[PDB]
């Protein structure tokens, strides 16, 4: 249960996009998507969601994805830059969390372009 | 990915650049 625009557009970039940057890492070798690889539950771990501002991370947009909370990808991406800001704002500066996230959303959009190559040829 | 208790690595940090 997708959907929105096209079912693959979306469920495709659920295991595409979702996968891309968790799998992701970042330029010291880990995963950018390190901070962002579990968001609790938005209201199970509170102090999370008190402390940020727009928590969401890689599960919790591929959750929205197939949730019809988003019926665009375009919009799941804003929460991969939300994601990113959770990053910020959770983790501690100076620290790959910052240039990683960052470069989560760099990702996303990179994986978002092959993606659509590769629903078509 | 979990199919049971236990099994956590945290301790301090996660993010990358982390060595001792």
């Amino acid at each position: 249960s997708t959907e929105g625009s096209s079912p693959a557009y979306l469920k495709e970039i659920l295991e595409q996009l979702l996968e891309a940057i968790v799998v992701a890492t970042n330029p010291s070798g880990r995963l950018i998507s390190e901070l962002f690889q579990k968001l609790p539950s938005k209201v199970q771990y509170p102090d999370y969601y008190a402390i940020i501002k727009e928590p969401i991370d890689l599960k919790t947009i591929a959750q929205r994805i197939q949730n019809g909370s988003y019926k665009s990808i375009h919009a799941m991406a804003k929460d991969i830059d939300l994601l990113a800001k959770n990053a910020k704002t959770y983790n501690e500066p100076g620290s790959q969390v910052f240039k990683d996230a960052n470069s989560i959303k760099k990702i996303f959009y990179m994986k978002k372009a092959e993606i659509e190559h590769h629903e078509m040829a | 990915a979990r199919t049971k208790q236990t099994a956590r690595k945290s301790t301090g940090g996660k993010a990358p650049r982390k060595q001792l």
